[PDB]
């Protein structure tokens, strides 16, 4: 079966920086969209997505600017890169996978809690 | 959603394995104890699985750079194809036990070339990306399947489209018949060539391109349909299909069915649930 | 008719062409010289009626099934059955590109090898419409053929590829004209590269997934036309507003169109009158 | 557009024959299956022919009494109907399908059978 597993997540400051994973593994499919998503206790959020083959990524206007996604084909894994951590970006960040146009493979979401010191 | 089936005849449909008509409903010879095609393979909640594309123009396919000696794949669009843990690049060919004669074109380029390959050398691993260019000359291609032959390799053997190709030097998983007398059912397209070929494959292309859209829950261990003559509406054969995306039927048999009917999706049922004999 | 109307939930760029079977590359508009088209392949009303030679399944587009004697081609249908010439263009699926030359690859059942059959459509022997072909150096025997590759014209010399252009077929009761339909609209086409010397995008009106979902479903046409939205399947952002029409046409306002995305998705939102002014994309 | 037109129906006494005929115009797809339905209480199916190969499909009820043909060159299609029962009294009605669905339907016709 697909499997999404995040990790990265945890206690940062205000205006800091940090860096979230997602490794996917039994895929059979040679070509996909990874997604990062996040919902805080407020429906689920996009955020970023990479196309796998051309790197190709797109941005919801909430982090463009301070989140970068990519994508590192030989260890099968995608990043979100977040910088300028806002005290709103609370969240349990869960990455995601589309086949096609919707996000049928999800991981089990990695907590992140921006705190003012 | 509802669990729906197209309300199309299946002679009018395209098998998921080659861009081919169906022209009949088969079963497998009884040496064939499981299947695992990498093409045709979509989920009743519709997730595609192996190298199945969505679209008939994916399918059996193949595009890369040939350097005179290897031909480097892309995907189909032309971007990057990156190897991973599964076999290829989506649509790529999934007929074992035959040697492929494919049709190469090229953007921006006049005539085609037809490419010879066999699957079975150390040179075919599209797993890593490459095959063997078989004497394609260096330049971009975009190739489809358009007549098999049989196999190189081992010397002698006949053409067994039951069979995956060796991808390399993790797969959509095998199907098997679930028991209570059951055979797995298959839709079957004559494949041009120099023998009389049936191509066998899980679904029909169109099934494909609905259930990945429709993303039906699966609601049910087993799914009830019955083949209808749209004429009469009568019921010619009981059918299951089941969540990994392939049907079965209890044979009295399927192959004597016409091809002009309609699979109509009737009730969820449990796995152990007793079909008529077809 | 137990559902009202939808479009597949699938991504534009992973769908096929319905004039050949090649992938959807791009989304464009006609050139100013094009004020209607006459696809014969690609039709289909919003409510499922097949119009033309369209076929519901791409395994049968641009395609030719027939017996070459040496010196014509007697065309069947695809599955071998016959093709009786009647008030209409050709046997389902067979092409419709004017203006080009094909390069038909042509196989056998219970044959070897792949020939190149090559077709000038404007000389007297290219009558479809009464069931025959110039062989053209095709040698006798029972062919399947499918559309590989394109050129310019052989007549008129010099002329360029026109694939906004259907072929002669008879020496014809055609599908009808879609025209663009005022208020700024314009026709909307989904383009796939074809094989051939030049930079050659063939339009068409519907991807055949589409035609294969409508053929299917039979949803009740309901308004003059339907507002669509073509939509991100991430942010689920109104990239362009549509209309699609019964007969089985898209269209829009361009500000274009060919700019846009080819990864998005085609969403129904309400049936309209004709008179619904589109913002432009 | 597609158009069917019956014609041939009427008054005929029981154990007697009548020919119906369709006249299928306006059409730009070449193949395609016409069916023969009848309704006195639901529509029941009797005959359906396909265009290419003449392949037939006859209702139990009238299999051996009913046949349908077609001619391609009139675009025409017959239901020849014999050994006309009371029970055959009906408005009968052709149509055609390009797909699996009767999207196209004549105006019907009435035949009366008597004793
Ligand atoms: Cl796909
Ligand atoms: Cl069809
Ligand atoms: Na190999
Ligand atoms: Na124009
Ligand atoms: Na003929
Ligand atoms: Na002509």
């Amino acid at each position: 079966q697909v499997q999404l597993q995040e990790s990265g997540g945890g206690l940062v400051q205000a205006g800091g920086s940090l860096r979230l994973s997602c490794a996917v593994s039994g895929r059979t499919f040679s070509n996909y969209y990874s997604g990062w998503f996040r919902q805080a206790p407020k429906e689920r959020e996009f955020l970023a997505s990479i196309r796998w083959s051309d790197s190709t990524t797109n941005y919801a206007d909430s982090v463009k600017g301070r989140f970068t996604i990519s994508r590192d084909t030989a260890k099968n894994t995608v990043y979100l890169q977040m910088n300028s951590l806002k005290l709103e970006d609370t969240a349990v960040y869960h990455c995601a996978a589309r086949r096609l146009a919707t996000y049928d493979y999800w991981g089990q979401g990695t907590q992140v809690t921006v705190s003012s010191g | 959603r509802p669990f729906t089936l197209p309300n199309l005849p299946l002679s009018s449909l395209s098998n998921s394995r080659a861009p081919l008509p169906i022209s009949s409903i088969g079963i497998s010879p009884d040496n064939v104890q499981s299947v695992q095609f990498q093409n045709g393979r979509c989920t009743l909640d519709g997730r595609l699985v192996g190298t199945t594309p969505v679209s008939l123009s994916h399918v059996a396919k193949i595009r890369g750079t040939s350097n005179g000696t290897v031909i480097n794949l892309t995907e189909l669009d032309g971007t990057p194809f990156h190897p991973f843990e599964g076999p290829a690049p989506i649509g790529f060919p999934d007929l074992g036990g035959c040697d492929w004669h494919i049709n190469m074109t090229q953007f921006g380029h006049s005539s085609q070339t037809q490419y010879d390959v066999d699957t079975t050398p150390d040179t075919f691993v599209p797993h890593l990306g490459s095959i063997q260019a078989n004497g394609i000359g260096s330049g971009n291609y975009v190739g489809v399947l358009s007549w098999i032959s049989p196999p190189s390799h081992p010397s002698g053997s006949q053409v067994d489209l039951w069979k995956i190709p060796n991808y390399g030097s993790h797969l959509a998983p095998s199907v098997y018949p679930p028991g209570f007398g059951e055979v797995l059912v298959f839709f079957m397209s004559k494949m041009p060539g120099p023998g009389a070929y049936n191509l066998p494959c899980l679904l029909p292309q169109e099934y494909i391109s609905h259930l990945a859209s429709e993303q039906a829950p699966t609601v049910g261990e087993a799914a009830l349909l019955h083949y209808v003559d749209p004429d009469t509406g009568r019921n010619l054969g009981e059918f299951k299909a089941y969540p990994d995306g392939f049907l079965t039927c209890v044979p009295n048999g399927p192959q004597q069915l016409p091809i002009n009917g309609v699979f109509v999706f009737v009730s969820w049922v449990s796995r152990f649930y007793q079909l008529k004999p077809v």
